């Protein structure tokens, strides 16, 4: 879908290299994600994936 | 300078303006008009087809 | 409304790092010297004296600009529109048009073509502003050439136009005593003051009894001038005078006239209709107004009507359905005082 | 759905004016006012997250407030918002506080603690609630009329608006450096401590263990925690992590604005009489309410004021009537009639004062 | 080009305009085709021939 770029690969903002729960596996790479991928609106869907309760930690 | 001039309304004529700033180095500058865009009132009245 | 935005500023302990001269609307930057960063465990940096602090500040749009904003418009020539109800022989029918001589409509054999707006005056100047329920005819500063603390404290063409001409002069200061913050200077705006003192909207400033109406804004109901209407009607309405009665020996008798705005007097028409029939009554002057228009008449008797004028004595003539009556009325001083209708 | 917790970041707070003159290290401080609702509801930034926790529940007994590298918690019944009057809190959601309250020189918020001792961040804050319409109020309204207006819509779905949330400067804690006979045992205690020492053999660097910094004292050591695990925000008024540019802040911030109407008070109808080419209007008051009037010709000549009391006001009327707008009621419209009487005809002339009714005293020079 | 839009580029400041001759090549009642405009009294609405 919408193309998020962590300066290396043109991945979807729905499919990061760490789908799901980025902070639950890496704090500071999630912070670099919060520095870089904020130019994409579909990153909010990643924020619905990583941040806004769609982790591995939910029993869904 | 605060050099306010009136250049003739001609596209593509190099106007050579003079800046003899007071007790300073003289400086001739070029200007060139490139478009004159005039856009009237956008008031659509009705149609016909 | 704008929004003043700062970064989290740079606490360069043990040295100085010069900022980057970026281009932001009212970009502002200063690296204060000898600063004192403080936190929960006393001072923040173990380095104390050579602590400098870069500070930056800028102003951009706010989040109220989606639906809450005023707009300096350039007004132009006005387009007219009119509403008309005709009681078409006991039948009310209504139609709207342009009141310019230029809007012909036809329905129920009524070729309604108006005449021109005899006036030409518009209640608006080009320099107009509008906010959300009202308009105001004042001269705003134009785009780019705005003034801080006024209209034009912040200027944008459209809400989607991101050219925000800003004028704040938010000059920073050294903080109080080791306080980890950035103070800035004075910057009054326009939204903070003139919305509270725009005052009398153009609804209230209207001459001749104009009224304003938004969505889209429009000047209604200052009926000034004189409007013509040409109306063509076929012979489906007119009936022969032999289908009418020839009214003879008419004599008008006014028991009480009073030159007033309302019902100016009452009259009795002694008439001799030859038969039964519906016929017209129309005074030969415009000043006195019979409230009765089309009367059914029966024979050789006295009909009773009213009339209305401000003539001190209404002496006039009425075509009673192709017959003539001359009428006379000593009118009296008006005893009424206030009237709600013109 | 329903999480904000992990985009937060642990840049701390010392409230620079928490009342009675001076400052204190307080995380619950006030930063921003949003007053742009037309009706007068108030939208307030705090450095806390309310309605939500560490583990993101809708409980009202815990709230993340930062007390010296600790996430502590507090009851949401102890929300003492007060400008001059104690405010009427309506909306408690994360970054945002919504309340309707009158005029005041200052504004403060009050909060309980994990030690259960309530305090207050108290800044001198001259918020002035605005005016709208023409009407004020004495009692509470349950019977009123219409006015269009705008207020903050209560929606969680306001995306692409942010505040600045960033990696911390540090958390310098001078309670971590215990001294062992002229040395320093930096008791890190499951943290990540950056030391800055003016001594030998260990000056500036990171540590995870209770490190031995010999020939060094408390004034010679530093213990600054590089926080990257527990994350709780502030405003960007406090400084940055000063090793690079900025950690970019990304949190969508809810509760936008939209247009509504309101049960505005009405305006009481006044009483009037006519008199000789003029009008005589007694006004029942209710409160200080504006009034306007105009005439219906080449100029309106509109005059405007606020009236306050039982006010008998006299206005002369032109030939074109008078338009007086009082309250947001009907704009009252009037037209003159020739007033009483001139005369009879009689033995004298006695039409001059007929003519002082009909075109009164105008074009009487000509005869 | 009307004397309202100031512009600075590499600190060089210019307010341009306004236009001296305000001549207009357009009528009020003008009709528009996909690439063109013509000065012609189109018949008014409801009152067309
Ligand atoms: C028709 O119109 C006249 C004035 O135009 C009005 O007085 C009357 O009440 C109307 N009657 C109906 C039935 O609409």
């Amino acid at each position: 879908p919408v193309m998020c770029l962590l300066a290396n690969t043109t991945f979807p903002c729905s499919q990061p290299p760490c789908t799901p729960c980025c902070y639950e596996k890496e704090p500071e790479e999630t912070l670099r994600m919060l520095e870089d991928n904020v130019m994409r609106p579909g990153y909010y869907q990643l924020l619905q994936a990583s941040l806004t309760c769609s982790p591995h930690r939910q029993r869904r | 300078y605060e050099h306010v001039t009136v250049i003739p309304n001609t596209v593509g004529v190099p106007y050579k303006t003079l800046v003899n700033r007071p007790g300073y180095s003289p400086m001739v500058l070029e200007m060139e008009l490139l478009s004159v865009t005039l856009e009237p009132t956008l008031s659509l009245d009705y149609i016909t087809c | 409304e704008y929004k003043t935005v700062i970064p989290s500023p740079y606490v360069k302990c043990c040295g100085t790092a010069e900022c980057k001269d970026k281009s932001l609307p009212d970009y502002s930057c200063k690296v204060f010297t000898g600063v004192y960063p403080f936190m929960w465990g006393g001072a923040y940096c173990f380095c104390d004296t050579e602590n400098t602090q870069l500070s930056e500040a800028h102003v951009e749009k706010s989040e109220s600009c989606k639906t809450e904003f005023a707009s300096a418009y350039r007004a132009h020539t006005a387009s007219a529109s009119a509403k008309l109800r005709v009681l078409y022989q006991g039948n009310n029918v209504t139609v709207s048009a342009y009141a310019n001589g230029d809007h012909a409509v036809t329905v129920k054999d009524a070729k309604f073509i108006v005449g021109p707006m005899s006036s030409a005056w518009t209640p608006f100047d080009n320099k107009i502003v509008v906010y959300k329920g009202d308009v105001y005819n004042m001269d705003y500063p134009p785009f780019g050439a705005g003034r801080p603390g006024q209209f034009g404290d912040i200027q944008s063409r459209t809400p989607e136009s991101e050219d925000v001409y800003a004028n704040t002069q938010l000059v920073l200061q050294r903080p109080s005593a080791g306080t980890v913050h950035v103070p800035y200077s004075q910057a009054p705006s326009g939204f903070k003051y003139w919305l509270k003192e725009r005052g009398a909207s153009l609804q209230h400033t209207a001459p001749f009894g104009c009224q304003i109406a938004t969505n889209p804004v429009r000047a209604m109901n200052c009926a000034v001038g004189n409007m013509p209407i040409s109306i063509d009607i076929p012979d489906a309405a007119f009936t022969r005078v032999v289908d009418a009665p020839s009214l003879t020996d008419m004599s008008c008798e006014v028991p009480a006239c009073t030159h007033s705005s309302d019902f100016g007097g009452v009259a009795i028409i002694k008439y001799a209709a030859s038969k039964k029939g519906k016929c017209a009554v129309h005074s030969m002057t415009n000043a006195v107004t019979i409230r009765e228009a089309e009367i059914e008449v029966e024979g050789n008797s006295q009909l009773q009507i009213s009339f209305s004028t401000a003539l001190a004595s209404a002496e006039f003539r009425v075509q009673v359905c192709s017959t003539q009556v001359h009428c006379a009325a000593e009118c009296h001083p008006p005893k009424d005082h206030i009237v709600n209708y013109p | 759905n329903f999480n904000v917790y992990k985009a937060i970041r642990p840049y701390l707070a010392h409230c620079p004016d928490c009342g009675e003159g001076h400052s204190c290290h307080s995380p619950v401080a006030l930063e921003r006012i949003r007053n742009e609702a037309t009706d007068g509801t108030l939208k307030i930034q705090v450095s806390l997250q309310i309605g939500i926790k560490t583990d993101d529940s809708h409980d009202w007994t815990k709230l993340r407030y930062m007390d010296n590298h600790m996430p502590a918690d507090a009851e949401r019944a102890r929300l003492f918002v007060r400008t001059s009057a104690p405010c009427t809190i309506t909306g408690t959601m994360g970054h945002f506080i919504l309340a309707r309250c009158p005029k005041g020189e200052t504004l403060t918020v009050g909060f309980t603690d994990g030690r259960k001792i309530s305090h207050s961040c108290t800044h001198p804050f001259h918020h002035d609630p605005p005016v709208i319409g023409r009407e004020k109020f004495h009692s509470r309204p349950q019977h009123g009329r219409e006015l269009p207006c705008s207020t903050y819509a209560q929606s969680t779905a306001a995306t692409a608006e942010e505040i600045e949330v960033h990696m911390p400067p540090d958390t310098p804690d001078r309670t971590l450096m215990s001294q062992q006979s002229g040395n320093v045992k930096i008791t890190v205690n499951s943290q990540t401590v950056r030391y800055k020492c003016n001594c030998g053999d260990s000056n500036e660097g990171l540590t995870t263990t209770d490190k031995v910094i010999n020939n060094c004292k408390v004034d010679q050591c530093h213990a600054a925690v590089t926080n990257h695990k527990k994350w709780q925000y502030n405003s960007p008024l406090v400084p940055r992590n000063a090793e690079l540019g900025d950690r970019k802040g990304k949190v969508h911030i809810p509760f936008p604005l939209a247009n509504v109407t309101c049960r505005v008070p009405k305006a009481r109808n006044p009483t009037v009489t006519y008199g000789k080419n003029q009008v005589i209007m007694l006004l029942y008051p209710d409160h200080p309410t504006l009034l306007s009037y105009r005439n219906m010709g080449e100029e309106p000549n509109y005059q405007e004021e606020w009236v306050t009391h039982k006010k008998e006001i006299r206005l002369t009327v032109p030939t074109e009537g008078l338009e007086v707008t009082w309250g947001n009621n009907e704009p009252y419209k009037y037209w003159p009639q020739l007033s009483t009487n001139g005369t009879a005809h009689g033995h004298p002339h006695e039409i001059i004062l007929y003519y002082y009714e009909l075109y009164p005293t105008m074009t009487v020079v000509v005869v």
